[PDB]
RNA sequence: UAGUGGCCUACCAUGGUUUCAACGGGUAACGGGGAAUAAGGGUUCGAUUCCGGAGAGGGAGCCUGAGAAACGGCUACCACAUCCAAGGAAGGCAGCAGGCGCGCAAAUUACCCAAUCCUAAUUCAGGGAGGUAGUGACAAUAAAUAACGAUACAGGGCCCAUUCGGGUCUUGUAAUUGGAAUGAGUACAAUGUAAAUACCUUAACGAGGAACAAUUGGAGGGCAAGUCUGGUGCCAGCAGCCGCGGUAAUUCCAGCUCCAAUAGCGUAUAUUAAAGUUGUUGCAGUUAAAAAGCUCGUAGUUGAACUUUGGGCCCGGUUGGCCGGUCGGA
């Protein structure tokens, strides 16, 4: 047998799921942001588990302590190289004041919308599927992609699978070979 | 001073002190002699299936007020009689005794949910076939 | 039923009969648009009995 | 391969083997795929040899379209070729004749069934083949 | 467990050998063709013993060849298709029940559907199914396997104690019929 | 369990190859000869995957079945061969040629180097003995019986042992000063002019050793290597010369000396 | 013996272990990293990809050999059990793929040495060790199941605040829309591979809501979500625990309709958590279960108080900044 891949099991179920209150306040950024599930909201409240027990183990050791001085220094160099740790705000004091809207929102599920060539958090939602939306060269075709704060600024259109040019596509050859064109055939 | 040894050389007091303790909460001597292995029919199992002996004879502790369409069964990797129980109920047409079921508890490992003594199983797949979509009209429910 | 007859196919015919069960509205417009559509069935305006309230939207 | 860019980057050049072995881009856009055998007769001569020293392994894309990745051998002889490329990408070439086996099972089977006579098998033939012929 | 090697052993005594041991196996297809000449035979060309040589045009319905593998005596009524009175009586000593799946036939809701609640509503001593189509391997090019797909679901729709339903390309699911007699 | 071993498996083999946890099942097993199982790198581990010569392992004895590769100035050939501490690799190649010593994190490395020290090997005496007919030997570490020494060396100096024929042409003693080298343990790869020795009659011997940067550290006996002087190597040590950078400046100078 | 040795053997001595728990008994006991945990400690499990031990159905025993008390080696016993021409004659799937039986409970009698390697006399041969394909809702990951306007208004504002001028903007009623637009799926094409599947690729073809439609459990408290309407009025029902229906049922059968999680939700047992109900941290004994009838006592567990302070000479690693001569730093 060869060696034994690993997996993790990114989602953490809560303890009481008959709780009112928190389902009224757990469904209102589901159709903010666009989302399918709580499991959607589930994955940021589990990035949240290990980085505010991370951040809440690190402070228990006094610095002069170098461990602090390394593991800590580049988790703090990391969220900002996403964009959503601000760099006014690092000393891994307000990471914990950071929740859920903060990583939320720093996705091309969101950033399509609030960077122009949105139309809808719905229409946008179905283009990055339809991969009519691009970075440098490679379609990030997931919504949750977590745009790494950079290219953000080369957002572009694909140039395959047009409204950003070069073609038409499956329907047009049923409908302006039929009609649009060929009135008469 | 608390009943208790403190010293830092007690501790062979200590770790024999629960030790003679533990055996006062339930769930320790009901693990550590396995009595679950020399009883509860299921023998620590999750399931079993076995026969449906026969329809079954109503003793009251307490309360449910019909004869409860209840099914005597015999297993077959034990062969340990208990009454058992078809939720949905009713429907007392369709399968002769000697027949296959497959049992599940109702949340206390049962011992009570109606007047039916020692009814504490809940029938979840009769001859294979199971019994949510069989009390979903697409195939139908058993007699004993 | 009809397996080859009607129901070989994973779906097309779900039923997709013309002749509706509930008067052309049965779609639920599944996953994200139904979590959409419940979003915007509890944050427009609503309120509707005086707080605590039984089992399923009716009159008092 | 529109765009053609053959870019030859991580390039090694191995004496041991007289190979110039080397990974290969090809800019595809708005066509498909960049065969074995159609590469293979076009970086072949402005790449310093022919087309018997030449062989393809890697190559799928980039999820989008355009770019893929090969990984591309050129020998510095020909019967290099012969001795030093692995039989099945000439057979892929037809620069091998590919002796047909007859399987694994098969193969299995007939070792096993010769492995029961000692010797050559040709008094068998001979022994009881007249004998209870009676 | 040794009660339970006794469990295991007294009931090896009327079904295993040749003196008065051979079963009856009556093959009625859910289907008007497929026709249990072929069945008895183009299935049997992977077995390759001499059923073949009685797969006779005078019926015998007593096929005692003694296949040279498994080592029983057996016995395969074929009847005719209409003959719908004795179907349903000599399924008492029949126990291998085997229905016939096609695709070239809707199985009928007064032929096919009700032949299976006929043979089924008496009790189905035990159903092994198999499908014995030739003719069907070849209706698509382009993942063709729902010519098997919705025949493996067919039998587990009302009488689902099989798992998949075999096809007629296979080398040992002729002797794995010898297996299920066996 | 019935006699030796045959088989190394995947995540059984020791750290200092660098085998990927994927691909495949086992490691190259090495055989037996001039080192140990557990510090060998035999020539595979250095061929297909340091150096990518070659590909795959049939591409590797395409090498070793033609004569090419050398280690200590004979024609090796055995895929599975324990070329360990400090043999010198030359090749028959496009002739550029290797040592085997080496990093700060107890790992081999590619080890270019010149024709001057090509020409000999050392190694450290691990035993002096009186042999038959009266003979005085010495044993170095890997496997070498060398006859009739200078009586004035002892054990634990080493030597400097030519690859041509086997002549011992000069020694280092040991005392404090002795520019050093470990072959073992933790702090292996490291270097630093040995402070002093401790007895411990029955007992491990252990030492006291600084290094470049002033950093003392105490490793065992058996484990320490003196090729020196003040600063006097008698081979040519690689790049970073062996003086433990930690993990903090590793970040300083991979991310913010060549990080701009 | 390869060798220490009560390992034996021949004479001697009378020892050795133990309430600091001997010895005996049970284990649903193969030992070490793992798991569920998550304030911490504690708890329970560990057959399982690695290491070490053991066995080839159970006990013996021996050969060859550097190495075996070897079983895809051998001899014998014991338990099985094949063909037979009735004369041995044959045999160990706790290897792979399959079968039977047992369960609740667990895959296809495929392809191939391309790879990781191993063996051989050996670049070449062999390898069910291994890899790839088939079954596969164990467990895990990312994501289908659909757009934005116009038009009839309701308003909240609000426009210029001469607001008293109409709608710039939206909440839905709008099924009236409006063309453009696409994938799951079929395909040349070649890559992909030892040979094929797929999967990044790719032209041709396939969408309008009847499309190509996401189910699963609930709907009296804990526990969101109606006292809506019919048949039901102890008749079943409903109940994990409590609680209703005797006819004004929020709790019955149904119709609606709604609530959650979402290709995923239940159920059964087992453990963990909350459980200071195992308590060393960290319980409780006047009456709620729990201080004994009162002394003596050994092992154990603890055991009174005392042993070189105050200050001088400087070294200044660090800080306060009136210094600011560097304009974040000595």
């Amino acid at each position: 047998p060869r060696a034994p891949r690993t997996y993790s099991k990114t989602y953490s179920t809560p303890k009481r799921p008959y709780e009112s209150s928190r389902l009224d306040a757990e469904l209102k950024l589901a159709g903010e942001f666009g989302l399918k599930n709580k499991k959607e909201i589930y994955r940021i409240s589990f990035q949240l588990s290990k980085i505010r027990r991370a951040a809440r183990d690190l402070l228990t050791r006094d610095e002069k302590d170098p461990k602090r001085l390394f593991e800590g220094n580049a988790l703090i160099r990391r969220l900002v190289r996403v964009g959503v740790l601000s760099e006014d705000k690092k000393k891994l004091d307000y990471v914990l004041a950071l929740k859920v809207e903060d990583f939320l929102e720093r996705r091309l599920q969101t950033q399509v919308y609030k960077l122009g060539l949105a139309k809808s958090v719905h229409h946008a939602r179905v283009l990055i599927t339809q991969r009519h939306i691009a970075v440098g060269k490679q379609i990030v075709n997931i919504p949750s992609f977590m745009v790494r704060l950079d290219s953000e600024k080369h957002i572009d259109f694909a140039p395959t699978s047009p409204f950003g040019g070069a073609r038409p596509g499956r329907v047009a050859r049923r409908n302006a070979a039929r009609k649009a064109e060929a009135s008469g055939e | 001073g608390k009943g208790k040894p403190r010293g830092l050389n007690s501790a062979r007091k200590l770790r024999v002190h629960r030790r003679n303790n533990r055996w006062a909460e339930n769930n320790y001597k009901k693990r550590l002699l396995g009595t679950a292995f020399k009883s509860s029919p299921f023998g620590g199992s999750s399931h079993a299936k076995g026969i449906v002996l026969e329809k079954l004879g109503i003793e009251s502790k307490q309360p449910n007020s019909a004869i409860r369409k209840c099914v005597r069964v015999q297993l077959i990797k034990n062969g340990k009689k208990v009454t058992a129980f078809v939720p949905n109920d009713g429907c007392l047409n369709f399968v002769d005794e000697n027949d296959e079921v497959l049992l599940a508890g109702f949340g206390r490992k049962g011992k009570a949910k109606g007047d039916i003594p020692g009814v504490r199983f809940k029938v979840v797949k009769v001859s294979g076939v199971s019994l949510l979509a069989l009390w979903k009209e697409k195939k139908e429910k058993p007699r004993s | 039923a009809k397996v080859h007859g009607s129901l070989a196919r994973a779906g097309k015919v779900k039923s997709q009969t013309p002749k509706v069960e509930k008067t052309e509205k049965p779609k639920k417009p599944k996953g994200r648009a139904y979590k959409r559509l419940l979003y915007t069935r509890r944050f427009v305006n609503v309120t509707l009995v005086n707080g605590k309230r039984r089992m399923n939207p009716g009159p008092s | 391969s529109d765009a053609v860019t053959i870019r030859t980057r991580k390039v090694i050049s191995n004496p041991l083997l007289a190979r110039k072995q080397f990974v290969v881009d090809v800019l595809h856009p708005n066509r498909a795929n960049v065969s074995k055998d159609e590469l293979r007769e076009k970086l072949a001569e402005v790449y310093k040899a022919e087309k018997d020293a030449v062989s393809v392994f890697g190559f799928r894309t980039q999820f989008g379209g355009g770019k893929s990745v090969g990984f591309g051998l050129v020998y510095n002889s020909v019967a290099e070729a012969k001795k030093f490329e692995p039989t099945y990408r000439l057979v892929r070439y037809g620069l091998a004749e590919k002796v047909e086996k007859a399987s694994r099972q098969q193969r299995k089977q007939k070792k096993n069934r010769d492995k029961k006579i000692f010797g050559t098998g040709k008094r068998l033939a001979k022994k009881v083949a007249r004998r209870n012929a009676d | 467990r040794a009660q339970r090697i006794l469990d295991s052993i007294e009931n090896r005594k009327l079904f295993e050998g040749k003196n008065g041991a051979a079963k009856i196996i009556t093959i009625v297809p859910l289907v008007n063709d497929l026709d249990p000449l072929d069945i008895l035979y183009k299935l049997l060309k992977c077995a390759d013993d001499e059923g073949i040589m009685v797969q006779e045009v005078d019926s015998k319905r007593i096929f005692n060849v003694h296949i040279k593998k498994f080592k029983s005596n057996l016995k395969i009524i074929i009847p005719d298709m209409t003959n719908f009175l004795n179907i349903l009586d000599c399924a008492k000593v029949a126990d291998f029940v085997v229905f016939g799946l096609s695709g070239v036939q809707e199985v009928d809701e007064e032929f096919g559907e009700q032949i299976i609640r006929a043979l089924e509503l008496q009790g189905i001593a035990s159903y092994i199914g198999v499908i014995s189509n030739l003719s069907a391997v070849h209706e698509k090019e382009k993942f063709q396997l729902d010519v098997k797909q919705s025949l493996e679901s067919y039998f587990k729709h009302f009488f689902p104690s099989e798992e998949r339903v075999y096809n007629l390309e296979k080398n040992s699911d002729a002797l794995n019929v010898l297996r299920t007699l066996c | 369990a019935r006699g030796p071993k045959k088989h190394l498996k995947r995540l059984a083999a020791p750290h200092h190859w660098l085998l990927d946890k994927l691909s495949g099942c086992y490691a190259p097993r090495p055989s037996a000869g001039p080192h140990k199982l557990r510090e060998s790198l035999p020539l595979i581990v250095f061929l297909r995957n340091r150096l990518k010569y070659a590909l795959n392992g049939r591409e590797v004895k395409a090498i070793l079945m033609q004569r090419h590769v050398k280690v200590d100035g004979k024609v090796r050939t055995d895929t599975t061969y324990p070329a360990g501490f400090m043999d010198v690799i030359t090749l028959d190649a496009t002739n550029e040629n290797f040592r085997l010593v080496y990093d700060v994190k107890g790992r081999f490395a590619v080890h270019r180097i010149t024709d001057e020290e090509a020409s000999y090997k050392l190694g450290k005496v691990k035993k002096v003995q009186l042999g038959k007919k009266g003979v005085p030997y010495v044993v170095t570490h890997d496997g070498r019986t060398i006859r009739y020494p200078d009586p004035n060396i002892k054990v634990n100096d080493t030597v400097k042992i030519d690859l041509a024929s086997g002549k011992i042409t000069d020694f280092i003693k040991f005392d404090a000063g002795k520019l050093v080298y470990v072959t073992g343990g933790r702090n292996l790869g490291r270097i630093g002019t040995i402070v002093h020795k401790e007895r411990h009659d029955g007992g491990f011997d252990l030492v006291h050793i600084k290094d470049s940067l002033d950093n003392t550290f105490v490793t065992r006996l058996n484990n320490v290597f003196v090729i020196g002087e003040q600063g006097k190597p008698y081979i040519s040590l690689p790049k970073g010369k062996g003086i433990k950078l930690s993990i903090a400046e590793e970040r300083d100078r991979r991310r913010a000396q060549q990080g701009l």
